[PDB]
């Protein structure tokens, strides 16, 4: 015999304090038994279990399913018990690559390495805990008692303690190897390289003696998988990609699960195709949770849903990175919250595209969300390539500088470009830093009863201009924005307005373009309106002259 | 050489912390830096039964060209043991924020001549991932104390002590004060006397070592310059409206802090509806109220004291054209520093790496001051922030913050 390299064990252990299962075995038929002990006879003589004695305290319920369409039975070890009571590991696969990042491929070759993982050994001071019994024919004997001396399929650590086994194995093959690349997936390890096919398959080759170094053996007749793969919902073929077929069902009424359904495939669909749009079918989705329920498409989701139909009419893919080139990265804005992107390197060849959109908020405004646009698109820049993109956004170099020199949080964008692609972002409206002369001063305020709900606002300003309007249903807060709203109603171009109203500056230093309260609204689109503005707060029940006065007159 | 035992808190258990995205530059950058220490026995490769994790990044240190492994520790210093076993603390220095200059030295490296308890390992866990998690991400622990960890100075301070002994005994006016990896040695020497006193100090630990990367580095403070920030209020001869409209409104948010604050009088000059731009002059009442309350305004706040048993909160706003102020406080309207910046610091551009900086600077000046770092209240969006601060981060430790998304008018008082 040839020696072989032994696989080192993990040692394992029970979460603290817990011990090892002790589940009733049920009772099986007479002609699932039989099954059963061949099958485990089989198992014993490849080494994958051992009978133990009577004093192991510890069982797993064993089962027996009938293969469908078939008269072989197949047997399930059922560990769910153990696995509660097994520690937690460490997991690699959590994280899965994006295609958009791999490079381009001559030539993958797949290697099957199902054998292999039977011959990674079960920690010896672990076995005792996967013991499972087989009952005899009629219960007139003891039952068989077996134990694993591998890692059990359907155990808590089988999947990380093989992928940890396998990639160690592979390390010294793929470090001295740096023309490949290997990836294990499931049962399989998919090898790529750009050499010619010669040399590739020589490569191949000697992965398989290294393998044999522990043992493992590969098939010979070579593996049916070939270019297209088809893995975690996407294709991939030697130089280009793109997801499995997205296909959008027809239907006459849709269900909450249907809807669920199609915005998943959508959001699928959304990182190669352009312009995907969602938010008016998520908007469907707000609060309800009964599967069952039917909702009406409102007449802008058909629009949204006609839109997706074309854009899905027929395939797009991407490309793969080149790290020889730069990333670039371009924004659009689609309305109602909703952005799209494209990561390209050379024109026209997407690696990737992608949306955001708005988060649920009371007041926002396209910088803002733009800005936030870009935070995600490199922090996923970096996941998937390890730098940023080089960023093309519609909005003038002008803008931002005006926005984040005077916006009171530090924000940053990195390196990028204007694009002159409408719609552009823009700013709507820009407070002045100093009072005007010239212009008429506003003192206002608001309140309410808050009992009754009923409430007052008004002005009253240095030229005698006042008015008082009485409001119902209403909330100091909700008063205190009517008193701008009606000081930016009846002034002309340039105003000045004092308020002491720490809510209404609150909102409006946060320079709001679009608001859930349409109050905030419509005094977004009065000031869209002035030429200056200048807002001054003032602290209330001070003896301040003028706020004193119209605080009267709506206290009232 | 033999190990101190250590625990996690009752009930607690390892940090599970994510591995935030790195850059390739800081990914090649830590495998060598790894490699080595692997090869020194520093760290060791973990196997899948080990499910803990720390998040690790790379820096470069003021000044240097050389890539520097930072390890966030933050959470496993949270969850370790509190180290009162031998002392129940180190008393901190209230003579170190008084002396003249203060050198910073990263003696962090000493750290690794000491092993780790073999039980505590598995805990220092942490993950170098790959682009595009494209091989699995490299899994280290520790074998030795670990740069970053509060545990780190607590166990080798035995050894730290008997290193400085000859240089204590030699200049005994000189404060030396360890916070995690940094030594701070502060002197009322000239510069010159100065620089060269830090390097005698380096010479004992090359002494002793017999190497390390950073120590040969220094970052030189003065303290005995630091500036603070009290209450003023403009000096005018001619007053508009909204001149007092503002100077009531600073006086309003000044009666908070200070008792005897008084604004009738300057109210009342604002009787009437008037125009924003319109001067009004002071009247007899108003002017001395006005004095009144600058006089106030020289004297330091009542009832003001620091308490070591509760956190240390730091709160930045930003001024405009590279300017920020400050303030650390325990108590609402009780501050016990107040600051205002405006070197940018090759940042007159980039908001976000002003604002990191800034937090390195109010850091180190609590640790000088109290010992330990504050609570921050940042004014950015927590996206924009924890996308870049790890871009512009120079220090070998990391504090706490939390983000304001509404704007503060107090902003306006601290102009
Ligand atoms: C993640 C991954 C999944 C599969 C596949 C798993 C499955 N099923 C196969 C391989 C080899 C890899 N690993 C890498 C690493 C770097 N570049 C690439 N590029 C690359 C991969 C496949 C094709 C093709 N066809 C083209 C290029 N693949
Ligand atoms: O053989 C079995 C199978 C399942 C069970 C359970 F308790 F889970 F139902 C018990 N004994
Ligand atoms: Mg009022």
């Amino acid at each position: 015999m040839v020696p072989i390299s032994p696989i080192e064990t993990v040692p394992v252990k029970l979460k603290p304090g817990m011990d090892g299962p002790k589940v009733k075995q049920w009772p099986l038929t007479e002609e699932k038994i039989k099954a059963l002990v061949e099958i485990c006879t089989e198992m014993e003589k490849e080494g994958k279990i051992s009978k133990i004695g009577p004093e192991n305290p510890y069982n797993t319920p064993v089962f027996a399913i009938k293969k469908k369409d078939s008269t072989k039975w197949r047997k399930l070890v059922d560990f769910r018990e153990l696995n509660k009571r097994t520690q937690d590991f460490w997991e690699v696969q959590l994280g899965i690559p994006h295609p958009a990042g791999l490079k381009k491929k001559k030539s993958v070759t797949v290697l099957d390495v199902g054998d292999a993982y039977f011959s990674v050994p079960l920690d010896e001071d672990f076995r005792k805990y996967t013991a499972f019994t087989i009952p005899s024919i009629n219960n007139e004997t003891p039952g068989i008692r077996y134990q694993y001396n591998v890692l059990p399929q359907g155990w808590k650590g089988s999947p990380a303690i093989f992928q940890s086994s396998m990639t160690k194995i592979l390390e010294p093959f793929a470090a001295q190897n740096p023309d490949i690349v290997i990836y294990q997936y499931m049962d399989d390890l998919y090898v790529g390289s750009d050499l010619e096919i010669g040399q590739h398959r020589t490569k191949i080759e000697e992965l398989r003696q290294h393998l044999l170094r522990w043992g493992l053996t590969t098939p010979d007749k070579k593996h049916q998988k070939e270019p297209p793969f088809l893995w975690m919902g996407y294709e991939l073929h030697p130089d280009k990609w793109t997801v499995q077929p997205i296909v959008l069902p027809e239907k006459d009424s849709w269900t909450v699960n249907d809807i669920q359904k199609l915005v998943g495939k959508l959001n699928w669909a959304s990182q190669i195709y352009p312009g995907i749009k969602v938010r008016q079918l998520s908007k469907l989705l707000r609060g309800t949770k009964a599967l069952t329920e039917v909702i009406p498409l409102t007449e802008e989701a058909e629009l949204e849903l006609a839109e997706n139909r074309e854009i899905l009419k027929e395939p797009v893919h991407g490309v793969y990175y080149d790290p020889s080139k730069d990333l670039i990265a371009e924004i659009q804005k689609q309305g109602q919250g909703q952005w799209t992107y494209q990561i390209y390197q050379e024109p026209f060849k997407n690696l990737k595209t992608g949306k955001y959109a708005r988060m649920r908020g009371a007041h926002t405004n396209d910088v803002k969300q733009l800005t936030e646009a870009v935070q995600k698109i490199t922090t996923e820049s970096i996941v998937i390539w390890g730098k940023t993109p080089k960023f093309k956004l519609p909005i003038q170099k002008e803008t931002w500088e005006t926005w984040w020199t005077e916006y009171w949080q530090a924000t940053w964008i990195p390196e990028w470009e204007f694009v002159n692609t409408p719609p552009l972002v823009k700013l709507w409206y820009q407070l002045e830093k100093e009072p005007i002369v010239g212009a008429e001063t506003f003192y206002v305020d608001g309140a309410a009863n808050r009992e009754t709900k009923l409430g007052k606002a008004g002005y009253v300003t240095n030229k005698g201009r006042q008015k008082v309007v009485p409001l119902t249903n209403t909330t100091n807060q909700k008063t205190e924005l009517q008193a701008i709203y009606l000081a930016l109603q009846d002034s002309g171009l340039e105003v000045n307005i004092v308020t002491d109203s720490q809510y209404a500056l609150g909102i409006i230093q946060a320079q709001p373009d679009k608001s859930e309260s349409e109050l905030v609204n419509q005094i977004i689109e009065q000031l869209i309106k002035k030429e200056k503005v200048y807002l001054a707060w003032v602290p209330a029940h001070k003896g301040i002259g003028g706020n004193e006065q119209v605080d009267k007159l709506v206290s009232a | 050489i033999e190990t101190v035992p250590v625990k996690l808190k009752p009930g607690m258990d390892g940090p599970k912390v994510k591995q935030w995205p790195l850059t390739e530059e800081k990914i090649k950058a830590l495998v060598e830096i790894c490699t080595e220490m692997e090869k020194e026995g520093k760290i060791s490769k973990i196997g899948p039964e080990n499910p803990y994790n720390t998040p690790v990044f790379a820096i470069k240190k003021k000044d240097s060209t050389k890539w520097r492994k930072l390890v966030d520790f933050r959470e496993l210093n949270k969850r370790t043991q509190d180290f009162w076993e031998v002392q129940l603390g180190i008393p901190h220095p209230a003579g170190l924020k008084k002396k003249k200059s203060v050198t910073v030295l990263d003696v962090g490296d000493a750290y690794f001549s000491v092993p780790l308890d073999e039980d505590f390992r598995k805990y220092t866990a942490f993950t170098i991932p790959s682009i595009n998690n494209e091989t699995p991400g490299i899994r280290y622990q520790y074998n030795v104390l670990p740069q970053g960890w509060k545990g780190s100075p607590a166990i080798f301070q035995s050894s730290m002590t008997k290193i400085l002994e000859p240089f204590k005994k030699q200049n005994p006016d000189i404060v030396i004060y360890q916070y995690m990896d940094d030594l701070y040695v502060g002197s009322d020497l000239e510069i010159g006397q100065h620089r060269t006193k830090i390097e005698e100090l380096r010479q004992h630990l090359l002494r002793w070592g017999l190497e390390p990367p950073f120590l040969w580095m220094g970052y030189e403070l003065h303290p005995d310059k630091w500036t603070v920030q009290p209450i003023v209020l403009p000096e005018k001869d001619s007053w508009t409206v909204n001149d007092i409209q503002k100077l009531v409104g600073k006086l309003n948010w000044a009666s908070q802090i200070y008792p005897g604050i008084k604004v009738r009088q300057l109210s009342k000059l604002l009787r009437g509806t008037k125009a924003l731009t319109e001067v009004i002059p002071l009247t007899e009442e108003a002017e001395l109220e006005l004095a009144e309350n600058r006089e106030i305004l020289k004297e330091p706040v009542h009832g003001v004291y620091y308490d070591p048993s509760k956190d240390l909160i730091a709160e930045i706003q930003k001024q405009g054209q590279g300017q920020w102020t400050y303030q650390i406080y325990q108590e609402p309207f009780k501050n016990l520093k107040t600051g205002k910046y405006a070197r940018m610091r090759g940042a007159h551009t980039n908001d976000v790496k002003q604002l990191t900086e800034a937090v390195q600077k109010i850091t180190t000046e609590s640790i000088v001051i109290w010992g330990k770092t504050p609570k921050f209240k940042l004014p950015i969006q927590k996206e924009t922030w924890e996308t870049w601060w790890t871009e512009y981060w120079q220090a070998t430790w990391i504090p706490e913050w939390e983000f304001v998304n509404t704007p503060p008018l107090v902003k306006l008082w601290y102009q």
